[PDB]
RNA sequence: GUUUUCGGAACUGAGGCCAUGAUUAAGAGGGACGGCCGGGGGCAUUCGUAUUGCGCCGCUAGAGGUGAAAUUCUUGGACCGGCGCAAGACGGACCAGAGCGAAAGCAUUUGCCAAGAAUGUUUUCAUUAAUCAAGAACGAAAGUCGGAGGUUCGAAGACGAUCAGAUACCGUCGUAGUUCCGACCAUAAACGAUGCCGACUGGCGAUGCGGCGGCGUUAUUCCCAUGACCCGCCGGGCAGCUUCCGGGAAACCAAAGUCUUUGGGUUCCGGGGGGAGUAUGGUUGCAAAGCUGAAACUUAAAGGAAUUGACGGAAGGGCACCACC
RNA sequence: UAAAGUUGCUGCAGUUAAAAAGCUCGUAGUUGGAUCUUGGGAGCGGCCGUCCCCUGCUCGGCGCCGGCCCGAAGCGUUUACUUUGAAAAAA
């Protein structure tokens, strides 16, 4: 069944972006999903998103723009040090200018460049550009 | 059609979407305040009762189960209410 | 322990009489020696006395059954056939 | 119509007061304590007619059972076969209301 | 997506949003709890209790009139059945098949249906074992099961 | 000597107190219940012509079968017409790009037995799940073992033709078999040549079951309510159409898409062509055979899709006395 | 060894080119829904950035009039993960 809940969320908002919809619906809403979309919120990759808290696992209606190229997800959550993060963005991002690898660390959920300030590392969720 | 207002759907079609496929999953069943002419008291029965209920004092059957909505016995008076 | 592999009750014939004959008596040797549930008392005490008769050592009620089995298959279709003709001969 | 009886006997077993066995139940008829008698179909014919005579004088109902005495033990939830049965107190089972 | 069928159906209840008591329900917590007791002493599974309660007395959810659900009310007093009702009705179905399988031993489909029951019985056994509502020495056996209705 | 004030340790008794202790009920699952639905399954039972045989009756010399004939039947009366009886198969037409079932597969009526999807649900349990080495159930036809039965058909074989030859196609007979019961066997182009679970991504008209709503029409009859139609909607079910979604070597594909912008979960499995699913060893089997399964050697291709030609004892048009009539 | 994305973890293919077990059940294995702490404040620059905090319970000195501050020791679900440190033979 639905093993990875973030994965079926990211590919859902990726298909609607390729087709070109204005706002897509995601069936589950976890803590990891909101901490993912808000990473794309700050970089200006999706429009203003809002969730609906029902008395079950929530749903989300994100707002889309024409900016996102792809928001794929890495599976499973691999261990990522700091001596190999540049060995991950070497083969997972288009170029050194744009594109991000969101990764979870003990500080929280943030992109790969934010972790260079805090010098910390952790598991990897996905990536968008 | 790309732009749809998924936030605030229109209630003429919201009643069309499935009970689990609504934006907030809500049932399509209800209750009502029934009374048979074979009595005068007021009871409350489901709309999909799936079991037979008689009145007090063995007066007259109140509903009959079906595959969907419970068939309200004819001649009876009822008033659909909610919470 | 499981003493023999496939030759069951008919391991008493050792190596004699050939595989096939030993095999097709095994389905009969087993059945004729088995104790059945006496349908009159419920106890599993129906034991073949001689060829044809079956004695229940709970009621001492003898039954003229089959030769190796308690009920031959060709007898139970007849009893069901009789039970159907009887009820139609007179309604 | 049998599974109602099978559900009823089960409810008598956990709640009601029942008495298993021919000799024990014949002691219950003769005191006027028993309220229903159950007899398997493979009961001995003299006993079957003896119980029905006794209960006829004690004015006790006899529900002649369908299956045999082996499965009546499994009906009563026991691993020994039973040939007669008497329900002294129905407990909260509506087995005699039918 | 059923687990012993190729059907991928979708048909079940959808509880309403509001988790409060119905505004027309003039029954109290104790009165509901003693209503469950009346069904409990006369014999009725936790599922069927919630049925007849939402048809005659008209409770939305006993979880919303009382702070508990049906089985937790019966286990609190001692009216709860020993082995669970889903395991009960699977056993009640497995012994019904084998009895039919006793006279129809050419019915190869009923043999295939019985293994699907046995697969679902031996799955619910090792689940309830981990939840300790069944003792770890409890093991399902086909011949002896006919007693446990 | 002695108990305690004393620190420490253990145990029993009364309590006071906690905001006194249980997240939600998955467009995850099991289970209950409701009215259904269905060539799903088993047991029994019933019916229908037909076929073949037999009997009687009628009238008669041919009948069969073939491209053409013959083998074969026939005045001992064949074939054909009538009336019956008997036997074993079979379940036409209705019958569908309809349903059901895990797949193989499943169609006279009726009864029984147990099972099931889907829908409906403000019922219950509360993560019980998904995929699965090993292992287990079922598995067409053929083949095998016992019985029972053996109409039609028909491997083998026998003949009659055809033919240069035909131990082949055609024809006449015809054994095992085809049928049932009980045991084996476990393979099929068992094909949708397409693992299962999950999500997402165009519409369109139909269809099948269930549910909801709606003018009217038509049955009950005496209305409501249930049927039959009609108009929509929802669930999932077999499918089709449609297109620059997208992909693909292409044929084609709403999945074979969401694939260098490569990662949802998970089994099985392929590595140029032969040698070869062979040898061998193990192992299952009554056997036939199945499962597991090499190498030596040899070879530069084998293959997939598509295009143009030529070709066809392929089709449809047309034409020529170096073609025919 | 690279070429070899022709051993494919990164990164192969399995409708027809080699190729999904006939089908289902199933144990190890593998993988598993959501759900339990955020925000407010003080410091400064041109609404934001950064520091800081929501730790508890014996022994000695900036001292003060039992009580306050401060330095020092220990305890306060555990692993995975991550960063820091140590420890790490040369060649």
């Amino acid at each position: 069944v639905r093993m990875n809940v973030l994965a079926d969320a990211l590919k859902s908002i990726n298909n609607a972006e390729k087709r070109g919809k204005r706002q897509v619906l995601i069936r589950p809403c976890s803590k990891v999903i909101v901490r993912f979309l808000t990473v794309m919120m700050k970089h200006g990759y999706i429009g203003e998103f809002e969730i609906i808290d029902d008395h079950r696992a929530g749903k989300i209606v994100v707002n889309l723009t024409g900016r996102l190229n792809k928001c794929g997800v890495i599976s499973p959550r691999f261990d990522v040090q700091l001596k190999d993060l540049e060995k991950w963005q070497n083969n997972l991002l288009p170029s050194r200018q744009f594109g991000f690898i969101v990764l979870t660390t003990s500080a929280g959920i943030m992109d790969h460049e934010e972790a260079r300030r805090k010098h910390t590392g952790g598991k990897i969720l996905g990536f968008f550009f | 059609p790309l732009a749809k207002d998924l936030l605030h759907p229109s209630p003429e079609e919201e009643k069309r979407k499935h009970k689990k496929k609504r934006l907030v999953q809500s049932p399509n069943s209800y209750f009502m305040d029934v009374k048979c002419p074979g009595c005068y008291k007021i009871t409350t029965v489901f709309s999909h009762a799936q079991t037979v209920v008689l009145c007090v004092g063995c007066s007259t059957v109140l509903c009959q189960p079906t595959g969907g909505k419970a068939r309200l016995t004819e001649g009876c008076s009822f008033r659909r209410k909610q919470h | 322990a499981k003493r023999t592999k496939k030759v069951g009750i008919v391991g008493k014939y050792g190596t004699r009489y050939g595989a096939s004959l030993r095999k097709m008596v095994k389905k009969i040797e087993i059945s004729q020696h088995a104790k059945y549930t006496c349908s009159f008392c419920g106890k599993t005490k129906m034991k073949r006395r001689a060829v044809g008769i079956w004695h229940c050592g709970s009621c001492m009620k003898t039954v003229a059954g089959g030769a190796w089995t308690y009920n031959t298959t060709s007898a139970v279709t007849v009893k069901s056939a009789i039970r159907r003709l009887k009820e139609l001969k007179d309604q | 119509s049998l599974e109602s009886i099978n559900s009823r006997l089960q409810l008598v077993m956990k709640s009601g007061k029942y008495v298993l066995g021919y000799k024990q139940s014949l002691k219950m008829i003769r005191q006027g304590k028993a309220k229903l008698v159950i007899l398997a179909n493979n009961c001995p014919a003299l006993r079957k007619s003896e119980i029905e005579y006794y209960a006829m004088l004690a004015k006790t109902g006899v529900h002649h059972y369908s299956g045999n005495n082996i499965e009546l033990g499994t009906a009563c939830g026991k691993y020994y076969r039973v040939c007669t049965l008497s329900i002294i107190d129905p407990g909260d089972s509506d087995i005699i209301r039918s | 997506g059923r687990m012993h069928a190729p059907g991928k159906g979708l048909s079940q209840s959808a509880l309403p949003y509001r988790r409060s008591v119905p505004t027309w329900l003039k029954l109290t917590s104790d009165d509901v709890k003693e209503q469950i007791y009346k069904l409990a002493k006369k014999g009725l599974t936790p599922s069927q209790i919630g049925v007849i309660l939402r048809d005659s007395h008209g409770v939305a959810q006993v979880r919303f009139v009382t702070g508990n659900k049906i089985l937790r009310i019966l286990k609190s007093k001692g009216l709860a059945p020993d082995l669970p009702e889903d395991l009960y009705h699977l056993i009640k179905k497995a012994v019904a098949v084998r009895k039919h399988l006793e006279r129809n031993r050419k019915d190869k489909d009923a043999k295939f249906r019985l293994i699907l029951i046995e697969s679902r019985i031996h799955r619910l056994a090792r689940y309830y074992k981990t939840k300790r509502v069944l003792p770890p020495n409890w093991k399902y056996e086909s011949s002896t099961a006919s007693a446990l209705v």
